[PDB]
RNA sequence: GAAAGAAUUAAAUUAAUAUAAUGGUAUAACUGUGCGAUAAUUGUAACACAAACGAGUGAAACAAGUACGUAAGUAUGGCAUAAUGAACAAAUAACACUGAUUGUAAAGGUUAUUGAUAACGAAUAAAAGUUACGCUAGGGAAGGGUAAUAUAGCGAAAGAGUAGAUAUUGUAAGCUAUGUUUGCCACCUUCGACUCAACAUUUCCUCUUGGUUGUAAAAGCUAAGAAGGGUUUGACUGUUCGUCAAUUAAAAUGUUACGUGAGUUGGGUUAAAUACGAUGUGAAUCAGUAUGGUUCCUAUCUGCUGAAGGAAA
RNA sequence: AAUAUUUAAAAUCAAAUAUAUAUAUAUUUGUUAAUAGAUAAUAUACGGAUCUUAAUAAUAAGAAUUAUUUAAUUCCGGAAUAUUAUAUUUUAAAAUAUAAAUACUGAAUAUCUAAAUAUUAUUAUUAUAAUAAUAAUAAUAUGGUAAUAGAACAUUUAAUGAUAAUAUAUAUUAGUUAUUAAUUAAUAUAUGUAUUAAUUAAAUAGAGAA
RNA sequence: UAGCCUUUAUAAAUAAUAAUUAUUAUAUAAUAUAUUAUAUAAAGAAUGGUACAGCAAUUAAUAUAUAUUAGGGAACUAGUUUUUUAAUAAUAUUAAAUCUCGAAAUAUUUAAUUAUAUAUAAUAAAGAGUCAGAUUAUGUGCGAUAAGGUAAAUAAUCUAAAGGGAAACAGCCCAGAUUAAGAUAUAAAGUUCCUAAUAAAUAAUAAGUGAAAUAAAUAUUAAAAU
RNA sequence: AGUAUGAAAAUGAUUAUUUUAUAAGCAAUCAUGAAUAUAUUAUAUUAUAUUAAUGAUGUACCUUUUGUAUAAUGGGUCAGCAAGUAAUUAAUAUUAGUAAAACAAUAAGUUAUAAAUAAAUAGAAUAAUAUAUAUAUAUAAAAAAAUAUAUAUUU
């Protein structure tokens, strides 16, 4: 009411290009870590740092975090994910059922994924 | 094999758990490099921060003389006294 | 095939628990019963929980003695969580510690015990008011936000409108607008009159126009455009308001620190005096009544009214 | 082409992922706009300008609004090139690019380039030598109120204490040392001159804030 | 006083911080179905009752040409045709701060291992300041689903934080100034001019709607599925 | 309120250089032309100093506050003066002297040398490290709780 932090609505284009861009680098380091376990596992098992990278097998992580950040419907990839969730986000007190993924603290840093399916 | 993990977010504005998650993976200063050598333990620390944190595989290590050797700049220059 | 056992399974903790509520309880912690009345005993208590301190909570183990039990064992009050109070000063008993020249005393100490500081970590054994005659040191522990209220519109239309919800009208409920009202928060500690007014339109009059069994004419009601011009004298009252009288085309509503006190007034409302009615034992007090009653300023800047000089012409 | 709920990716349909190599299970995504309602008081307020494109028509414009995106999608190992700067010599135009898996701006961020301080290691030179000084390399760190802890400078006084007008002190101007301080030069005044350089001991020891 | 800060140190010191392994099951093998091994799937050792979900028990609500109970509605000498009120059964629907039969994520937390040692924890001697807090997000109590309101609960920042963006801006987005330099990669935000920096694709808008603070019910005109 | 000196500042008039009469805000910093001044290596196409062309950036300082350019406090300017000091004590830390002793040295006296108990006539290995011993509670005596002392040389 008093204050004025005239912060908008909606994103603009160059929000939303370092939005996704932002994912993918997260999409990015999750895949990393899978291919360094699955590489970290064949030089284990005796194999050498290129067929390891050239094998057609690849061992999938056995840990939950990795596991269920490896998951689709757990944590979709950009590409997988949808305009909407890209760049709204759910809160149970606006109209709408929707506020702009910017208007989230530490926005840049923290990550949302998923919304309630019929939300 | 090794992850080359940079600090690329800074923590101004981290929670102090994830402060303590890259506290621990002996990461400093924005835009500090280490490796480490590739295990689940270390793996899923950087997954719990991957929002702030760059990683890519790499066979071998490098020790901080050796990237400073690789980040040195090229003296367009070669003396000879007189 | 049948009796009598042992019981098993489902259900039950809704009854009962000394007492609130919560957790627990049938393997019962509930209930019945025999002994008993003993552990509702004594000297050390580790270690934990909780925790600023001071306090609080569970308790293994060693030693002394009890009651129950064939035995294993159980019992250091109550199925658990409330049921409480420091130190000082007094008082009673025991202990055999000290006995101010010595002896005994007196007195002190150790152990046990008693009385409550309910503002309940308890100032002292012991304590209420008033100041509009008041004083010092400090803090502020009309604007701004809100729109419950107020005002206004919109959607829908139950009902009036001799007939027909929609000429007019629109009663409970719904959606919004304003920030003029009464309140709410605590960022920020003069009401009326006189004079001069500037601004808005949510138009009172004046111009243009649509509707009106409910516009024959005239006078009207309702609505759209429209802010150019215009929009009151007097009696009562401190009054803004309000009731009247006489006028008017009309006697519209608001904003400007509810415009304007370095522009005037000081009638109301703000202290010192006094009296009345009430309250109080009293000082004195009152969103009571009445008479009287002390604030001033030569314009530096901005702004404005009107004059001049310098200048680039 | 006419009677014509609803505003949908649940269900169906279509593309993609992970298991599957003669096909299936699971997962991810794709379902409307414009206007009206609209709303006050010093002055119109996207910050302002201004922003919607159009043949003839020239080097040369056509959102600067909204919704998905690219710097070719694409996956979890591809090219598509009006680019612009080539031509033999061909004569309606003619050979070839870079540069596109990371367009551009952008901080006191990070790197590089140099400097200071502290510490952890390794070295070199010089004279608790297992030290001290200076320097070199790698790494880490250096915002700060209330507050804590180290170090130093200016002033004055006491102890020790040469030198001397070719000097000392003070003031102004211009230079030097990583500079609250001292120093060098010129000029001006006073003085045959230091409580001097340095080490200690002490303060009426540092003022835009009462 | 405790809590948060500072100086100096102590060792039979890593006790600190973070994550992983813990489990259940499948397949394929072995070994000796039971294991061990490999791969894979599952929100994955122990503790808990919030969201969600549900109507079980408790507390509340609705319905019935279905039943029990009571006064009992044209013939009448005890017994009806019934869109007769209330209570109890039956069936089907519903919700709640002090309701959880189901039940998350975060969370609490254990041993070992790994990483962080130019780093944590603990301990000893000694010195303070603080005990008026403020916004922004997410759950809430009160207020009216009001307040730049008030009261506490997790972050973060200001307090005590310069620098870039938000036009201007204590608290928002990014990033933490030892001193310079200015070549490179940039964060948030932007690239017609003011003002550093851009070229495109596919649709829609015609209302300057909108372009860095989205105003509602409703009304009109337009879009395709059978 | 001594004497002499006194280019100390605030303040006033005048002169010189430079800018200024189409431009708007803590009066300053940076960028950058131009005029002037000085310069005994300006060899210059030089250096330095002074000066509001012009451009960008820039919300005085303290106090007190959650928070101030704030229209919250204090200040017309300058010079001088203006605020953690003294004794008498206790605890801790560092160095220095001496050291199972130290300070005094006339006698005394204060710490240390033994822990404990409210106190009393009690007080530390029976041929070794707590399982022994001392004190306090309890005593046949132990056990139990808490502290403390013993593994050539006493701390
Ligand atoms: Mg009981
Ligand atoms: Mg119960
Ligand atoms: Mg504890
Ligand atoms: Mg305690
Ligand atoms: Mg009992
Ligand atoms: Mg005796
Ligand atoms: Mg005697
Ligand atoms: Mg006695
Ligand atoms: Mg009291
Ligand atoms: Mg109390
Ligand atoms: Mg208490
Ligand atoms: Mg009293
Ligand atoms: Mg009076
Ligand atoms: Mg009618
Ligand atoms: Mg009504
Ligand atoms: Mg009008
Ligand atoms: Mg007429
Ligand atoms: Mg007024
Ligand atoms: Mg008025
Ligand atoms: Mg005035
Ligand atoms: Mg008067
Ligand atoms: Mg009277
Ligand atoms: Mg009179
Ligand atoms: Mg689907
Ligand atoms: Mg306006
Ligand atoms: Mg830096
Ligand atoms: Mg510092
Ligand atoms: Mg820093
Ligand atoms: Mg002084
Ligand atoms: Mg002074
Ligand atoms: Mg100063
Ligand atoms: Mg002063
Ligand atoms: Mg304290
Ligand atoms: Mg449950
Ligand atoms: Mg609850
Ligand atoms: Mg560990
Ligand atoms: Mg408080
Ligand atoms: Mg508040
Ligand atoms: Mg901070
Ligand atoms: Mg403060
Ligand atoms: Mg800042
Ligand atoms: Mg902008
Ligand atoms: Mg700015
Ligand atoms: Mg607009
Ligand atoms: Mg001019
Ligand atoms: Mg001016
Ligand atoms: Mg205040
Ligand atoms: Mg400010
Ligand atoms: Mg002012
Ligand atoms: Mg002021
Ligand atoms: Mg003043
Ligand atoms: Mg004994």
């Amino acid at each position: 009411g008093g204050l004025l932090w005239k912060i908008p609505w909606r994103m603009s284009t160059h929000q939303k290009t370092r939005q996704r861009e932002r994912l993918r680098n997260v999409d990015q380091v999750i895949k990393q870590l899978t291919l360094g376990l699955h590489v970290q596992r064949c030089q284990d098992k005796g194999l050498t740092y290129q067929e390891a990278m050239e094998s057609k097998k690849k061992y999938k992580p056995r840990s939950k975090s990795l596991r269920l950040l490896n998951k689709p419907s757990v944590f979709p990839k950009e590409n997988q994910m949808s305009s909407k969730d890209k760049y709204w986000t759910f809160d149970k007190k606006a109209v709408g059922y929707r506020k702009g993924i910017h208007k989230v603290p530490k926005w840049t840093k923290i990550s949302i994924r998923k919304a309630p399916k019929f939300f | 094999v090794f992850y080359k993990v940079t600090l690329s977010r800074s923590l101004i504005g981290v929670p102090h758990t994830t402060k303590s998650i890259v506290k621990s993976l002996g990461l400093g200063k924005r835009g500090s490099i280490v490796y480490k050598k590739v295990n689940p333990a270390i793996a899923g620390s950087l997954a719990k921060v991957k929002e702030l944190v760059k990683v890519e595989v790499t066979e071998h290590e490098l020790t901080p003389s050796q990237q400073r050797e690789l980040r040195k700049s090229n003296p367009g220059f070669i003396v000879e006294k007189r």
